[PDB]
RNA sequence: AGCGUGUGCCUACCCUACGCCGGCAGGCGCGGGUAACCCGUUGAACCCCAUUCGUGAUGGGGAUCGGGGAUUGCAAUUAUUC
RNA sequence: AGGAGUGGAGCCUGCGGCUUAAUUUGACUCAACACGGGAAACCUCACCCGGCCCGGACACGGACAGGAUUGACAGAUUGAUA
């Protein structure tokens, strides 16, 4: 019900914010990932999100975009996106919610199915 | 503890995910703050959160040989 | 004048006969000679499984290569050296002449 | 093997000026320890000279990571007409 | 020198150097009777002697092959131009050098000669050559599918102890 | 371009970067003393390099 | 204490003293060592001396797990390690 | 005669089993099971899902400079500015 707040700042204030203060906003592993820099193979994914987001009618959630990049940080721009994260066999569509900020896309694309020993 | 000149790196809850306030949590808030982050990782359907939902090792231990006691 | 000569060799006696050969030419020149400084030897240890595969009882090896080194330094100009250095040197011994 | 002809003419006369040239077996090597003046990708050079013995102009030998192309007497005559050089010159291994 | 590697690494390096020559020459000069090499140190000059049975057969036509071999060692190892030289000396009492007698035997069976007939011809030959005793063991598939092993031995021949290191040479 | 996915993945470290100088495999390699020779290719060349099974 | 090891043909990658910053991991400067030379007189633990605890799953034990901070790497989520 | 243990506990790791797109595989009394020097994030890698390339010499028949035949940023495609 209440607004989502990340360390004490709400969603709309994240998006209009540069990265130099976004590093010290959250975890050490993530800020070192951004302090080390991104790759053009990864920048090419971000533009594919805005390309998929402005092409969405305002009452429809945007188009599905697929990727093999399980090693991408959920930064507050990717909110509201249908990413087809690759498992290794298939692309499982998951919708980014604001609560997934600061994690990897691979975390929500399970690679194995859970085991159940009884009842074949 | 803050105004009593206690450093930030002593606190069991540093940089909270909601309020980001460096606080120490004490024995009643501790366990309720312990099922908030657990259920937060479950609603987002994170792999780390589902491992708690299933009762498995989450920090990436080999479950093939150990962890048998509660598992009948 | 204070020049240093290094004698490193894998074989001991082939070093010993060279470490004594430079002495034959230096007292030939009748000048003050430094005694052959015996340095502590270095042994190169390599232990590996005898087996190409990973089967059988676990047995190992003890491949070594004990290297020896001797130092002799002389108070002599350069031309007196390079006439002695070129006499009766065996391939197993490596000489290192240090002018300074 | 659609690699530039400017790389053939160079290596054949590199093969002529010296009776034999070495090349370590490494397809992921843009360079050469000997032919370091220009690009001349290594994976093209070995599979250029294997087209020399498939016809029968050179020899072969291996040294755990290395090729040795000894061109034959029938190979030097192939150099005189293919790169058009006079019959006066012979490789450095034919001159004492 | 340039990078100045340590004393431990250099002595290991020339061991790798001498190793790669022996194999390269064993794969190339065997049919001309290659029997090992030896390096002799000299400032800016490394002469390597190729001890071979047929010295006239390793020079080829007008000493060309020795010039063909000095070329590859000049490019493979990156030795400076005119820094290293090769020679071709005769193997004394070639009947005693084991690796000389194994490759000589290797070409008899490869000629199609009988496995028994070949073994006696090389075993008694090194007997008139003045040996103390020898053992020629030929394994592998013989007289069918299942592999057996002939072991043709004569004379005095020891196995254990330290003397095996310098009284016996194997091939 | 095909050359950007043929060797563009960095091989400046890891087991896929070093290889035996004889056996050319990536298992049992002796990187000590700068050998870069696998333990199996090392054994038959143990003595001509100069190592001795002394004691 | 005693075994060792240490800047790499390809090789892009060493072992570290000292001075500063930080609780820590670590970071920033400067130098030494291709090594009986510098790390390094290798100030290692155990042990020894002196406090606290007091037979209590206890200051025994440190599994599991939360939050945070670093380092290596193109990349760590199925937590690389710290 | 004894010492210290293992078997019990937690954890590490190897094997079987089960599970799985795949959970690569070798070895099963001594003489298999911290063994393949096997401490696998990529690589390794042999497995699985996909996706490029020919790095199919050589010889023989057509096609071919009136061109046989390589590479190429755009847009769509793709994971990838293959």
């Amino acid at each position: 019900f209440r607004k989502f707040t990340y360390r004490g700042v709400d969603l709309d204030q994240l998006l209009d914010m540069s990265y130099e203060q976004l590093m010290q906003l959250y975890s050490a592993r993530q800020r070192r990932r951004l302090s080390r820099g991104l790759r053009r193979k990864q920048h090419s994914l971000l533009k594919r999100l805005r390309k998929a987001k402005k092409e969405a009618p305002p009452m429809e959630k945007p188009e599905v975009v697929k990727t093999h990049l399980r090693d991408m940080i959920i930064l507050p721009e990717m909110v509201g996106s249908m990413v087809g994260v690759y498992n290794g066999k298939t692309f499982n569509q998951v919708e980014i919610k604001p609560e997934m900020i600061g994690h990897y896309l691979g975390e929500f694309s399970i690679t194995y199915k859970p085991v159940k020993h009884g009842r074949p | 503890p803050r105004q009593y000149k206690i450093p930030d790196w002593f606190l069991n809850r540093q940089k909270d995910v909601k309020d980001g306030k460096y606080s120490q949590v004490l024995a009643n808030g501790l366990d309720n703050k312990l099922r908030e982050d657990l259920e937060r990782l479950k609603k987002i359907r994170a792999h780390r959160g589902l491992r708690h939902f299933w009762g498995l090792r989450v920090r990436g231990q080999h479950t093939k040989t150990t962890g048998r006691r509660g598992r009948t | 004048h204070r020049i240093r000569i290094t004698l490193t060799s894998r074989n001991v006696k082939s070093l010993e006969k060279v470490c004594a050969d430079l002495i034959r030419g230096a007292k030939e020149k009748n000048l003050k000679v430094k005694g052959p400084v015996r340095m502590p030897t270095k042994t190169l240890r390599i232990t590996t499984r005898k087996t190409p595969c990973g089967e059988g009882s676990k047995t190992w090896d003890r491949f070594q290569m004990r290297i020896h080194k001797r130092l002799i330094d002389l108070h002599s100009p350069s031309e007196i050296v390079k006439q002695i250095t070129s006499i009766s040197i065996e391939p197993g011994v490596e000489v290192e002449v240090t002018i300074a | 093997m659609l690699m530039p002809k400017k790389n053939r003419i160079a290596i054949y006369e590199l093969l002529f000026k010296e009776g034999v040239m070495v090349a370590k077996k490494d397809v992921h090597m843009p360079k050469h320890p000997e032919l370091a003046d220009k690009n001349v990708p290594n994976l093209h050079v070995m599979k250029a000279m294997q087209s020399l013995k498939s016809r029968g102009y050179v020899k072969e030998q291996f040294a755990w990571r290395h090729f040795y192309w000894y061109l034959t007497n029938e190979g030097i005559q192939y150099l005189r007409d293919y790169l058009h050089l006079p019959p006066e010159i012979v490789p450095a291994t034919l001159r004492r | 020198m340039a990078v100045q590697i340590s004393k431990k690494r250099k002595f290991v390096a020339d061991g790798i150097f001498k190793a790669e020559l022996n194999e390269f020459l064993t794969r190339e000069l065997a049919e001309d009777g290659y029997s090992g090499v030896e390096v002799r140190v000299t400032p800016t000059r490394t002469e390597i002697i190729i001890l071979a049975t047929r010295t006239q057969n390793v020079l080829g036509e007008k000493g060309r092959r020795i010039r063909e071999l000095t070329a590859v060692v000049q490019k493979r190892f990156g030795f400076p131009e005119g820094s290293v030289e090769l020679y071709a000396e005769k193997v004394a009492t070639r009947g005693l050098c084991a690796i000389a007698q194994a490759e000589s035997l290797r070409y008899k069976l490869l000629g199609g000669l009988a496995v028994r007939r070949a073994c006696y011809g090389v075993l008694r030959f090194i007997m008139e050559s003045g040996a103390k005793g020898c053992e020629v063991v030929v394994s592998g598939k013989l007289r069918g599918q299942r592999a057996k092993s002939m072991k043709f031995v004569d004379g005095l021949m020891i196995h254990s102890g330290d003397p095996v290191n310098y009284y016996v040479d194997t091939a | 371009g095909h050359q950007q996915l043929y060797w563009s993945h960095p091989r400046k470290f890891g087991q896929g970067s070093r290889s035996c100088r004889v056996c050319s495999n990536r298992h049992g390699l002796i990187r000590k003393y700068g050998l870069n020779m696998c333990r199996q290719c090392f054994r038959q060349y143990a003595k001509d390099i100069g190592f001795i099974k002394l004691d």
